[PDB]
């Protein structure tokens, strides 16, 4: 899984050479920004729930057709509206994952790779997710490095989507 | 391969769960504890060629039938292969104290290596007294209390020990 | 040119990316870092002369017989000894390059590549340089993080002649 | 390739000598400048799909006739490998934001490509308009006041101005 | 570009071999359904116009909200509107491009490849342009092998936006 | 690979015989039934996409715990490798129903492919379920009297009905 | 085995696609071939014997060194003869079930691949076989279409042969 | 490579258009006359190594310094690569017969091929003469109107000779 | 692989000896024998492929049942691959034969070869059957006394006989 | 071209290395040889036309087909039997140029490259050149090592006719 | 590459010629000089090391500006490359004397050394005078009285000077 | 291993050829020249205990400080003393080796290989080896054939460490 450190290491390894400080620096940058990425985790943790209900509502608000249309693809049954709030929650989930280990890897590994076949397959619109992110985005509350460190891989997440 | 965060990730999300506040206390002393694991690396890196050749001279003194013709270590190709050996998996046990996490260390050094050693005809167990002996020299280095700022790092020697422990139970 | 900038930069372009968190917290790493190799970098080059005169007797101390013996490859004539400072200069300069740039990089492309074919055919004893380096070292009254920098490109050049 | 700091290691070998005064104080102000660049890097790389689709929008706006049938951004596959070179060039002008230097823009980007185009019949000048476009929204992303620790980052913003310009010049 | 006659010389250029009886056959195959595929081709040109029109309507009558939110990827504008029937038009061109040529060359070429990046890159679901096929498929009045014929290829966008 | 045709003259030669007229009435009448063969590859494949999505959309009704944190399922990779077997499967199928024969799908598709899904932990079951629901959209789509020459295809529907049947029994 | 319908398949597996209209209009184009085929394949059966005694015939009289030279690789031995009129059988065997299958794979892979180095081994001379098949292609007694095709396999062979 | 028919969508789509009556007209006829086509190219492959082995000892007895030693075709090496050069030539003919358009002959062919022979130093117009050689038998084998069907293929014969002439200037 | 020299020199290194005088004394007149080694390969090679030819010949006349349809040396892909495979046995114990020594038999010929020929269904006492026929006339063309210096190569037709043996019980 | 020298080259060059005493000692052995190959070269070259004229000749014998039967392929017209006996004069020279090079090289490059399709395509039979090759072997009236060598290089050419 | 013997032979071929008496001759003193030859290769080969070292001394001595600071074999990767050119222009010179033929060295060593050089901005002239050092040691050596059988080896050292002297033009 | 034996097989079996000519004249080379190699190999044998003997006492007289020096890779114990004479004998014994197989196989194997990586691992300098060797050269009292044999192989020891 990507991290400031498994890449520190595979380049070292793909090399063949012992670690170097050109490699330890980069683990030293990794340890002293962990604690805004630590802060942001921890809140939008706590908050999750609130962020969840609030952004899900934000996509029907915006695409109110999803509450309509018949299909098992929208969100017009009960049954539609759980799986929205579920892909919404593994959203969120990822992205305290990615503030834990300091990288894209956790986002890259169970949520980017086979998306675009996931969304095609199902009739899915990227943009529902874009918006649900964009919500998250505005409310999250956090302020200084502990909001750009979580805006870093929400975006992430919207690029990947776009 | 994983660090020690990637792995507390892949065992919540296996859950399908939000990390506890236990799971944030153990990872943020992780975190304070870095410039311990850092100088570790470095120390024991910055010594790198002593520790090997000192240990593979200490090897060929206790087992001498090592480096008469015939042995396993006799002719300079099977010496320089023998040296390496002990350069790779010094190298792979400071991935791991990097990591915080032995996987790099288990995939891509240890897995099948002693079916490797036995195909060969390598002593296996002349290679665990190989790594034991840079073992010992690597504590030294990396635990000496002089040029450093003071404090303990007792739980991080237990953890070095341990990722050289397995890779010599490993070949045995 | 192996730096921690140039190491970010190759991971993304390798994998047809663009820049991610991942990589940036590197280079805040090596930003951080490089108030202790400045000053590290600073000193070596204002006490160069000293470190340089200083090291090569610590030299012909240890190795006595490179001032006697006849030979090109010693240290016997004025050109030998001039050739001898020289090389421990270029030793050190290398150094003050690493702690500058924040990498291995300069010492890998200027000095250590090609060096075991130099040393075996103008019949240079590692050993030799290895004992200016180590004098360098114990002599040059860098203290704290300064004199960790200064060390670790040493001890990197000792592990390539070893 | 360059960074800022290897540019002047790399200068200072060819003359044989150590570093000036003058040289370690240019290089300290880059290190104190650090966190603006940071900054730039990120803003402009998290908005880098909306700068792409959007100075693509409006060079078709402007030049119809490039996706009118028979035009060089007619077709999905035309228009596909249009949009993934704009990518190419914002990824690779990021790049050398990072590092303070052009060499990895010049080397692995540009060399060359004003003969690729000529040789596909693609209007360099048009290619010259699109860089020219995600050059202007990527500085007003990057210097917004919005958000941000308020600072003076004009001198960047011109280096930034001057990796576009350079792409531009090198394709028209 | 992909028909049963370059396919079939293909086969025998990449052996090294002339053609056999293998590869005339194949070719004998597409000439005798070209009566079939050409019928089809020429009722799709004469009616082209009316079914643009149709299922272009069949579209915003399906997913009204493309005629009424803000934003250039949708057909609440004048140029919005233009931009979706010239679309349409070019997806019925390519399937009488595919029945003159017989085979799926033209509209591999010309359409399919590099499609999922536009409709993700200019936000375009693909399900507005199976809706605006399945009213062609339902609407184009064609009967017994011209009609399996034009309905093979439109099926065969249907599967590539699928 | 052999289609029908080929398999015959195989088995000829091995005897060293030239084809009875048993053998050719047998092969002259796959050639008159060859029109209906061509209508249901053409069938199935213009519909592969419903086929596969209202199967895995099926299977994961009945099943949830595939698609629940730490199913094999769960996970966008995890779950694109899924849809793509289950195309893979169908592809072959088609193959094999257009040849008259099901060396193809055993060859290319079939062998081994159980041990692989015992390696990867995957389970062969539920792949079974899958390819059942595929199969009974298959046979609908292919024999539905709706837009074609009235006959008889039971023959040819038992055929397909046996190439999903043998794929299933391959996993389990 | 080489068939119309095997390389419809190998084409769309090797590019990793389902079948396409391409392909089945190519497997069509063999069905319909496939009586002119049968035609040519049952007469050529029906009157397997006389049209192998009469080739080998042709064969003495053109080169009647071959029925008077000492030799295992010649026809003057009643052995020799034999075997003659074996590989005879096996040329006329293998035409038809290219005829039966619609394409050169049986002969491709049952008698010409090796061809050379057995002829070359035992002393045989292509030209013995060329006479024997042009014998069977001015003999076979068939016309029209089922001509052409029982030809296209003689006269497959016969390149083979040259 | 293009076909006939691939060749006026091609151009229909430059212009953005449906094809017009004359288009579909043109179209049908070249289906029409596709039994003649096959005979062509049937006749010309069934004949091949008669088509250039009499045409190259035509060239051989004509141009005797070809096979003199020191000659371009002396030694059987290049004896062998001169056949092989007539077969190629005339492989690539039969499918652009085939296919009615010369793409394929003059993309994979013809490009470049006198610059090949100019670097080799073999003389160009014996080349253009071996294939101007088996033009002539080529036709009288393809329009020889014993045993087929009678009727007139002339404008054929006008096409085919045009694909043999393309090749020979394109070696001269 | 190793000549009857270097095994010499391989034996001796594992026990870190000098070569002895017994050692010298059998490697001298090793190569006081030479010469008649020499003329042994040169006339195996020299008739080698009437060695192979007459070999299969007598095999079929033996093993007809090896030639019907059905048969393993059925069809002239398997009979090319038959005389192949004679040709290939030959050249490698010639090999050895030059060599003084069967490692280069045993280990680039010989190795794996049982199992190769079961994977196939290929008889394995059949081949056996064709390499004691080469051997047979191999023995006669070495050691024929017309057209060379008299004198006893009894035991290097002994030797060769070796060769033979070894690889008939290697397939058998 | 390949001989005794270029071979002993081509090793050291593959593998990067000066030419070791391994292959002086390969060179020596070819100097040595070189009188007897010499001695063979000479005579064979000096009764060169009474042995062209004497094979041809125990061609025509051997199979008398040849001088009766209508085609070019045969010697049944002055321009056959001159085309014969030149290329039988050409088979005798490349045994000369093997002698003087030491190997076979020239006969590679110049004749048996490309042999068998030479053959396969005028319709000439191996078993022709291979008597002609045999009645050289019995009458070229060398003895001791210069038949050794000379026979070398003829049963070489017959090895690669059969 | 040709060798002294196969050269007369190519040149015989494309005049179809037997070769004549004056030629057998001209190859008989070739043979007869060969022990000369021999000596001249050995010694050259076992003294390579000190060959190109004193003549590196020697270049560097003469042309100081090469090893200060921005010359072209300052830095340890630049000497390493300038001392492994002037081991590999020594290496094809002794193969040359081998064979008694230029062609091997032209080939594969100086067809484009000089285009090589001044891409690189290598001084050629500068490697021209590397190589006429190493020629005067290498006659020296060659043709040192001491230790041989005596003799006259003029017309051989004229020839090893011919080689020095082809190199050392090729890249001025 | 390297012998010229097993390169004329190496040669052919490259090629997938029988051996020819040209590779029997390469082992006969090798056969003529083993008269004068196991004279060489045999001298050196006998005389061994002198040779190495004297030339560990040439190392020590040409460098002194190796009998003085602290440290284990140095002759100043014992020990040290009896490594440097057990090395002197592996190298004679590789020599012997050498003659006896007729090439650098012996040496290349088992002292060559890795010997680079060896000398800088356990700080032993390539001079005091060339020393050694260069006493033997000058002292074996081989004339003719059997000295140029001997010092043949010595001097490419000595390359090997230069
Ligand atoms: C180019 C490769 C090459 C060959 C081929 C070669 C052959 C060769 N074998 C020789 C002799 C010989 N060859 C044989 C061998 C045999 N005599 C018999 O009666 C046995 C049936 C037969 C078993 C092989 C004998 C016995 C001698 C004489 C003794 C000797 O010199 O070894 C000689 C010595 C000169 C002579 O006696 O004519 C040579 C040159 N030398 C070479 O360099
Ligand atoms: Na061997």
């Amino acid at each position: 899984m990507k991290t400031p450190i498994t890449e520190a290491i595979a380049a070292a390894d793909t090399q063949g050479r012992f670690l170097s400080n050109t490699e330890l620096q980069a683990v030293d940058g990794r340890f002293k920004r962990a604690v805004a990425s630590m802060e942001a985790a921890r809140a939008l943790t706590n908050n999750a729930q609130s962020l969840i209900d609030g952004a899900a509502q934000a996509v029907y608000q915006k695409f109110p057709y999803t509450t309509t249309m018949q299909g098992s693809q929208y969100a017009s049954t009960p049954e539609g509206k759980a799986k929205c709030a579920r892909d919404i929650g593994y959203y969120l989930r990822m992205v305290t994952y990615c503030l834990v280990a300091g990288g894209t890897g956790p986002m890259d590994e169970y949520l980017i790779a086979g998306l675009s076949e996931i969304n095609s397959t199902f009739d899915l619109s990227p943009s529902w997710y874009i918006e649900a992110l964009k919500y998250i985005k505005a409310n999250h509350g956090l302020t200084g490095q502990a909001a750009v460190e979580a805006n870093a891989y929400i975006d992430y997440a919207i690029n990947a989507l776009s | 391969m994983l660090d020690a965060f990637a792995k507390v990730v892949a065992q919540a999300d296996a859950r399908g769960e939000f990390l506890t506040n236990a799971q944030f206390d153990a990872l943020s002393n992780l975190v304070k504890e870095g410039n311990k694991r850092l100088d570790a690396v470095n120390r024991i890196t910055s010594n790198a060629s002593t520790i090997v050749a000192n240990a593979a001279r200490a090897l060929f003194a206790e087992q001498p039938q090592l480096i008469q013709p015939g042995g396993n270590a006799y002719t300079n190709r099977r010496m320089a292969a023998c040296l390496r050996d002990m350069e790779i998996i010094l190298r792979y046990v400071t991935y791991a104290i990097l990591a915080g996490d032995s996987s790099v260390l288990d995939d891509r050094c240890l897995n099948g290596l002693r079916e490797t050693y036995q195909a060969l005809g390598t002593p296996g167990s002349s290679v665990a007294v190989a790594i034991q002996k840079m073992k010992d020299a690597a504590i030294a280095i990396a635990n000496d209390p002089n040029g450093i700022t003071p404090g303990d790092c007792s739980a991080l020697m237990s953890e070095i020990a341990g990722y050289f422990d397995r890779a010599a139970a490993a070949v045995a």
